[PDB]
């Protein structure tokens, strides 16, 4: 059925758009509902690359802390994981500090990561400048983007942009 | 070996529903299970009861400690700014009961099998379990997470589109669930008798801390009285009020409230058609 399959992990704090950059990425839709995620979700998109075809397993997380253990099952053979902030919640991306710990103590050593920034259709709202994330995903060996699940900048090149990276892994 | 099918009792309550299912899956051999027959909406309302038992229990026994004189729930220490504006359309009240709140962040949405978000006390909630981990609040919100979690594993289990698949996180989540109750019933079983209050889901608000308050503040405190059954003192304050009313209509007419799925459009109606009333 497929050459690969990768799983993928969306986390990061609640209501900074992971499920929404999900929804973007799956179905090209956008709403405003507020529903929180209970526990785990996943979507299961097989895309073409470089000539061949690529299985992906993305597992939308809640970031809440009750709900963290039965998230962290998941970090474990998770291929990449995407780590979430919102540009307009200082303290969602002082937070990427934590998450990238919780990378660390369940995921493999190996991982690729993703750093994102959602909700940058608010210009006036932001209170991340852009240059703060970059230099601090940079000094990572993290590659970094600000998208808009709202206005759909940069949802799918993230998704793309990290399939890309587990391949090159091979 | 026969997978066992889970079925949803005639009338039965969550707890025995998952005692049930336990033994069902707990039997000797079994290495599946079949998730066909099972209703999620149902068990979502069957479980939301059962935290509605709960959560009424915490608040007649007072488990709270909260002291008569006070009209905050004790998360008031883990939150300023407070913003007064709207958070995914709901406002900080800090007059919230805490039997409400962990409704409100526990409760499974029969419809989309998620939670109705109940963003401003997220972060008090999570802070309080932090610095008291054995608080009656911890115990009671663990209780709950592991009844969503069941629904949340029978619901993963329920589809198909997998690798294997599989069971030993669903054997667990109703463990888990077992034992939480046991700690939680045991809480509850130390017994003053009950205290009440001049409205449902907040302490007594008095006029002046009422007037100071954000038109979205008040629109939060107006979408949360229309739960009840009958009007409220507050609610009725609120849009007996002519300058009340004037916040609570511009935040009404405004965005924050957009996405709510709590029958937003009709609340809003109800909410209309009672100021008509009152005036
Ligand atoms: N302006 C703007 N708002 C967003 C965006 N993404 C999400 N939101 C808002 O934040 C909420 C969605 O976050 P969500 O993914 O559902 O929560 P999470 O699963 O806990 O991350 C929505 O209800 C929106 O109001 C975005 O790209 N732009
Ligand atoms: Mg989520």
């Amino acid at each position: 059925e497929y050459d690969y399959l990768f799983k993928l992990l969306l986390i990061g704090d609640s209501g900074v758009g992971k499920s929404c950059l999900l929804l973007r990425f799956a179905d090209d839709t956008y709403t405003e509902s507020y529903i929180s995620t209970i526990g785990v979700d996943f979507k299961i998109r097989t895309i073409e690359l470089d000539g061949k075809t690529i299985k992906l397993q993305i597992w939308d997380t809640a970031g809440q802390e009750r709900f963290r253990t039965i998230t962290s099952s998941y970090y474990r053979g998770a291929h990449g994981i995407i780590v979430v902030y919102d540009v307009t919640d200082q303290e969602s991306f002082n937070n990427v500090k934590q998450w990238l710990q919780e990378i660390d103590r369940y995921a493999s050593e190996n991982v690729n990561k993703l750093l994102v920034g959602n909700k940058c259709d608010l210009t006036t709202k932001k209170v991340v400048d852009y240059t703060t994330a970059k230099e601090f995903a940079d000094s990572l060996g993290i590659p970094f983007l600000e998208t808009s699940a709202k206005n759909a900048t940069n949802v799918e090149q993230s998704f793309m942009t990290m399939a890309a990276e587990i391949k090159k892994r091979m | 070996a026969t997978p066992p099918l889970l079925q949803m009792e005639q009338e039965q309550p969550f707890p025995e529903l998952i005692r049930t299912w336990a033994g069902l899956l707990g039997q000797i051999g079994v290495e599946s299970v079949r998730t066909e027959e099972v209703n999620f909406g149902q068990l979502a309302k069957c479980f939301n009861d059962y935290l509605n038992t709960v959560a009424e229990h915490c608040e007649q026994q007072n488990i709270w400690q909260h002291k008569r004189e006070e009209n905050h729930n004790f998360f008031t220490a883990f939150k300023p700014d407070a913003s007064k504006a709207a958070l995914h359309g709901h406002a900080y009240i800090a007059h919230y009961k805490e039997s409400v709140i962990l409704r409100h962040l526990s409760i499974v949405d029969p419809k989309t099998l998620g939670m109705l978000r109940f963003a401003p006390y997220e972060a008090p909630s999570t802070d309080y379990c932090r610095h008291f981990p054995d608080s009656p609040w911890a115990k009671m919100q663990r209780l709950a997470t592991a009844g969503q979690n069941i629904i949340l594993q029978l619901r993963l289990i329920q589809n198909g589109q997998m690798l294997e698949d599989d069971l030993p996180v669903l054997q667990k989540a109703l463990d888990d669930f077992m034992q939480y109750k046991t700690e939680v019933d045991a809480l509850l079983a130390h017994d003053t008798p009950v205290s009440t209050h001049d409205s449902s889901f907040f302490y007594d608000i008095d006029e002046q801390t009422l007037n100071a308050m954000s038109g979205d503040q008040l629109a939060t405190i107006c979408f949360e009285e229309l739960n009840a059954p009958h009007p409220s003192r507050l609610i009725m304050r609120i849009l007996k009020s002519d300058s009340l009313w004037q916040e609570v209509d511009d935040s009404l007419n405004g965005d924050a409230f957009m996405g709510r799925q709590d029958d937003i459009c009709e609340k809003r109606n109800k909410i209309c058609q009672w100021r008509q009333l009152v005036q």
